[PDB]
């Protein structure tokens, strides 16, 4: 049963972690947000777009 | 030099830490999100800041502390000025 919920954990502590290292500052690149975050480009860009909206 | 400072350059105070811009920020960016030091640093420019944005409520309501102020100034002039005149020409 561990494995039903770890995938949904996992998103949704992805979306707290960005939203805690985007919070502390302003208007910046992708390429440092992405390097903080050890993550790709287009699935920060998206994840950032749905967010948004 | 938030105390003192407004609005500074990267570099300037990466220098006067005596480390890297990086160091700097990384250092700083733990301090700002356990809300104990107010800056929100731009990493396009180089240009980071303190000065929390202006409220309207704010802006007059120091005006009219300062027009308290200096009633109360011209108010307190005048019982010495009183005094002084008093020791000199009552007779």
């Amino acid at each position: 049963i561990i494995s039903t919920h770890l995938a949904k954990l996992y998103d949704n502590l992805l979306e707290q972690n960005l939203i805690r290292v985007i919070e502390p500052f302003s208007r910046v690149q992708i390429e440092h947000i992405s390097s903080l975050i050890k993550l790709s480009k287009a699935d920060v860009e998206r994840k950032l777009s749905q967010m948004i909206l | 030099m938030a105390k003192y400072y407004t609005r500074i350059t990267m570099k300037r105070m990466a220098q006067l830490l005596d480390l890297s811009v990086d160091e700097s920020e990384a250092f700083l960016s733990n301090l700002v999100v356990n809300k104990t030091i107010f800056a929100k640093v731009d990493r396009l420019a180089g240009i980071i800041n303190f000065q929390r944005p202006k409220d309207p409520n704010n802006l007059l309501n120091d005006w009219s502390q300062k027009l308290n102020s200096l009633m109360s100034l011209v108010n307190k002039t005048t019982h010495l000025i009183a005094k002084e005149e008093m020791i000199h020409n009552l007779q």
